[PDB]
């Protein structure tokens, strides 16, 4: 019987609700009289008491059985009564990484039993927690209760217990200011560089102190040794990894299936460096049915091989060291995929990871290098709280030209130049002015809604006519075709003019790649080409542009 | 301190909850900044902190007093704003000077401190919470609420209001000529005095609000007069080619959504035929004519161009290299209430983030001197980028609403 002198919080109920009103008689005699064992035992310590029937409120009771069923569980629905309740700070909304741990000498783990129910409940909100065990058919009084303390699966509980359990901890922190306690959820993890005798004396004086407050701690050692699985990770004295990964082999994929894969790869790619979700995602583009069959491409199948491949060998990553430089190094892998490590050492690997544009239908790779940059900055920032040195694949001049021609105001941090290919380039670069002895081109593109058949075509300055028919396009493809028929057809150095402000567009963003075959060939036109200068005229407005 | 009065009772509009918004991550060096200074405003009874059962959440950065190498906390409190001060727009508002705008000369001032002596209503406070965060996750955030009228928060002003007033009373008796409007944690003081003058007379009030017990750490001066909607200008050149003309007729074809007395058909007439780019075509009688017409036409303002107040304002910013920027302050499309163009010092010291941030300041500045109110703006720039570096350059006590824009604007240089 550990009673809790602590402080309670205050608990409202929403403004304009009332305690919970939900009756339940069912069911069977076995589950009441199994009720009525535990809640003697839970009124024996404190944890519920009897109440009076004037005017209360209830909630559901059911009763279930865990395996090795020597030992039976009662379970409360508490689902109205959280509806009832008010809003309370949100916990932990995510956890720490790993790779932003710092090395301490001895870590101990301590799991507190009874948390919940080790800690108070605001008296004047005990009522509206009140509960009833049904009497054995024939409409016979039943037994009526109500919690002292934090009920499972109470909305307040989790929050209450956090700062319940922080206030505790707060005196003996003072006394051990050099040794470092984390906390998630029902679980303490103490860390120091003290020595090993002084270290566990400091962690049985800990357990004492808990205990002295009716929190519990594991008697035998302290429970677990490294690892250490937590979260899905695995943390070792000296080094963190992943818990393994198990990629099944199957004839036949699902959406859901597709979906736990791409999880599971997305999971490794924080420390196994390469992995690529890109063509197993776009499998998953379909967000229609989820128990649907998709077949795998063979870009996918290559893609998820290179992925065991990968996986095949285990790799760790290292901790965080504050005396030590913390920096990032990209590397692009081709398809739009971008890689990356972060690394205070040469070898070791704090963590990895990937970057991807889902977004926009074209783009270039300096863009997406400077989108990279800023994933790993705001990872960095909240991971280690600062930014690393960036070692890049880019040439100064390449970026600088970029950013000072670039319509949006981007920024990157001192980086230095790293020659590992692939790297960064321009690979064309549209003229700022008319090119004087070049053929000028006149072209428009045209399509009918209905038919969608359309047509593209030029006329130029010395004469030249062309009009290609097309089928099954739109005006936007046909005035993209028109751009494409006049790289076609003229020399290394050609002055194009346009009536779309789309395709101007498109164009003068300078992508390097896109998901339009068309814009691809452009692309490679305008690489093919010495000097190219597009100029944009007002559409029927009939001056030198007037349609084809 | 004393309560001088009992505190204000501040209600919400009814049906609206309180602010619940997520905390930045921050550098372990601001962390460490707002540890300090929240241990002090502990220390001295502004801030308490609080437990679970307070769900709301405002968030907080560490900026730069000015260029001091002291830090500042800079709470956001644009959503609590918006959920009260609608109601204190009304109740407790603050009129606007509309006569601001014609000093020769105005000053800003900041008058935040003295909200700190005025404790706040106990109902009130559990709305001014905001988080402290740790790195990585490691630790709950740590977490205050204020007991004492918050900067930031558009209520102070409103609640401080009278004090303001009666210890400004005796200034303004001496000085009846020079304009006084009170904006948020911020006082901006016009006048047509020389810039001697000027200073002086800002001076003589800085002393005469300090020994009324008011401090101003001012221990920036604008000029408003010369403030209005700037002229679209046309490229002069002495000769011309067919592509100058392309460009002509295309930016003149686009004015024509804001001055629609523009005709450009005598410009079409000239460039007839198909002809090369670089190929020089004198203008002619009917084409020069159209082309002074259609200047003389563009130094005009436009005409049923009002400022709405029941419509927000919004201001759009556009990069044009080199270190500039314009930008247009308007309402409704094509109405321009405002157009503008920000510079700098060219190298080796300002960044784009940089420059972009002091051009929003200066803009929102502008919008309060003229009509009380903030503009929201659309902003060229990547949202974690600037999410992430805009507190560096941010040397102003309040924050404007924003959003992010793709699709380049082809307007650019035509601006
Ligand atoms: N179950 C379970 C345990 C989970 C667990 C979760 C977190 Cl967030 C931290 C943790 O250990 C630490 C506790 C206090 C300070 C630092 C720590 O880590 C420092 C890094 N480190 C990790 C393992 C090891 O043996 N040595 C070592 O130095 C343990």
């Amino acid at each position: 019987v550990p009673i809790s002198p602590i402080e309670t919080v205050p608990v409202k109920l929403k403004p304009g609700m009332d305690g919970p009103k939900v009756k339940q008689w069912p069911l069977t005699e076995e589950k009441i009289k199994a009720l009525v064992e535990i809640c003697t035992e839970m009124e024996k310590e404190g944890k519920i008491s009897k109440i009076g029937p004037e005017n209360p409120y209830n909630t559901p009771v059911f009763a279930i059985k865990k395996k090795d069923s020597t030992k039976w569980r009662k379970l409360v629905d508490f689902r109205e009564l959280n509806k009832r309740t008010q809003d309370f700070w949100e916990v932990q909304l995510g956890i720490p990484h790993p790779a932003g741990l710092k090395k301490k000498k001895s870590v101990t783990v301590l799991d507190v039993g009874d948390a919940y129910f080790s800690v108070p409940l605001d008296e004047d909100f005990r009522k509206y927690t009140a509960f009833t065990i049904p009497s054995i058919n024939n409409e016979t009084p039943g037994i009526r209760y109500q919690y002292n303390v934090l009920p499972q699966g109470w909305k307040g509980s989790p929050a209450i217990f956090q700062s319940s359990m922080t206030k505790i901890l707060e005196p003996f922190a003072a006394q051990n200011p050099d040794i470092v306690i984390y906390q998630y959820m029902d679980d303490l993890y103490v860390g120091s560089d003290l020595e090993i005798g002084q270290h566990r004396t400091k962690i049985e004086e800990l357990r004492q102190h808990l205990l002295r407050w009716g929190l519990t701690t594991p008697d035998k050692k302290h429970q677990k040794e490294p690892p250490f699985l937590w979260m899905g990770y695995e943390l070792h004295p000296d080094k963190w990894t992943v818990q393994p990964i198990v990629l099944p082999e199957k004839d036949s994929w699902t959406v859901n299936d597709i979906q736990k894969l791409v999880g599971k790869l997305n999971w490794a790619s924080q420390i196994y460096p390469g992995i690529k979700v890109r063509q197993l995602s776009k499998l998953l583009r379909g967000t229609k049915a989820l128990t649907e069959v998709i077949p795998l491409t063979e870009e996918a199948e290559l893609e998820l091989a290179e992925n065991r491949e990968i996986l095949k060998e285990p790799v760790h990553g290292v901790y965080y060291d504050p005396s030590k430089d913390l920096i990032a190094e990209i590397q692009k892998q081709g398809q739009g995929q971008w890689t990356y490590q972060i690394y205070q050492e040469p070898f070791k690997n704090l963590k990895t990871g990937k970057y991807a544009r889902m977004r926009g239908a074209h783009t270039n790779d300096v863009k997406q290098l400077t989108e990279a940059v800023q994933k790993i900055t705001t990872e960095s920032i909240v991971i280690w709280g600062k930014t690393p040195k960036f070692k890049l694949p880019i040439q100064k001049e390449t970026w600088e030209t970029w950013w000072t021609e670039y319509w949006q105001a981007t920024w990157i941090p001192e980086w230095e130049f790293v020659n590992t290919p692939p790297l960064v380039k321009l690979w064309y670069q549209l003229e700022k002015e008319p090119i004087v002895g070049a053929e000028t081109f006149y072209v428009d593109g045209a399509a009918n809604r209905e038919t969608k058949l359309g047509k593209a075509g030029y006329v130029t300055n010395k004469g030249r006519q062309k009009v290609v028919p097309l089928t099954n396009t739109t005006n936007q493809k046909t005035e993209l075709q028109a751009i494409y028929l006049a790289l076609q057809d003229s020399g290394l150095e050609v002055n194009i003019v346009t009536d779309s402000q789309y395709a101007l567009g498109i164009i003068q963003a300078q992508p390097d790649k896109s998901e339009s075959e068309l814009v691809n060939q452009i692309i490679e036109q305008l690489i093919k080409k010495e000097k190219v200068y597009l100029a944009w005229v007002p559409a029927h407005k009939g001056i030198g542009g007037n349609e084809q | 301190p004393i309560s001088p009065i009992e505190t204000v009772p501040v209600k919400l509009k009814p049906g609206m909850d309180g602010p619940k918004v997520k905390q930045w991550p921050l550098t372990e060096e601001k962390i460490k900044a707002l540890v300090e200074i929240c241990t002090e405003m502990e220390k001295e009874g502004k801030i308490s902190k609080i437990g679970p059962e307070n769900p709301y959440n405002t968030p907080v950065f560490a900026i730069k007093k000015k260029d001091s190498t002291k830090w500042r906390k800079l709470v956001d409190f644009r959503e609590l704003n918006k959920r009260t001060q609608d109601f204190w727009e009304v109740q407790l508002g603050i009129p606007h000077p509309a006569g601001l705008k014609k000093k020769k000369s105005v000053t800003v001032l900041d008058v935040g401190d003295a909200y700190f002596s005025v404790p706040l209503d106990e109902d009130f406070r559990k709305y001014t919470a905001f988080t402290i965060p740790s790195i990585n996750n490691e630790t709950p955030g740590i977490r205050y609420q204020y007991n004492v009228l918050p900067q930031g928060w558009k209520g102070s002003p409103a609640i401080f209001q009278s004090s303001m007033t009666k210890i400004l009373e005796p200034f303004k008796k001496q000085n009846p000529d020079i304009v006084i409007y009170q904006y948020m944690d911020d006082l901006y003081v016009g006048s047509d005095l020389e810039i001697g003058q000027h200073r002086t007379k800002i001076e003589e009030l800085r002393q005469h609000l300090l020994r009324w017990g008011l401090t101003t750490p001012d221990k920036y001066e604008l000029h408003p007069d010369k403030w209005t909607v700037q002229p679209i200008v046309l490229p002069e050149k002495d000769s011309w080619t067919v592509n100058d003309i392309q460009k002509l007729v295309g930016k003149l074809n686009w004015a024509s959504q804001i001055y629609p007395g523009i005709k450009v058909r005598q410009l079409s007439k000239l460039l007839r035929g198909t002809k090369a780019l670089t190929e020089v075509i004198p203008l002619t009688e009917e084409a020069e004519l159209e082309l002074a017409e259609n200047r003389e036409i563009l130094k005009e303002p436009v005409h049923g161009v009002y400022y709405d107040p029941s419509k927000d304002l919004i201001a759009e910013i556009q990069k044009q290299g080199q270190g500039q920027w314009t930008y247009q302050i308007y309402q409704e499309p094509f109405k321009n209430l405002k157009t503008g163009k920000y510079a700098r010092m060219r190298g080796a010291h300002t960044n784009d983030v940089k420059q972009l941030t002091e051009a929003v300041q200066k803009i929102t500045t502008e919008s309060i001197v003229i009509w009380g109110k903030t503009p929201k703006f659309k902003l060229p720039i990547q949202k974690e980028t600037w999410e992430t570096w805009w507190t560096e350059y941010w040397q102003a006590t309040w924050i404007p609403e924003w959003e992010f824009v793709n699709t380049p604007p082809l307007v650019k240089l035509w601006y």
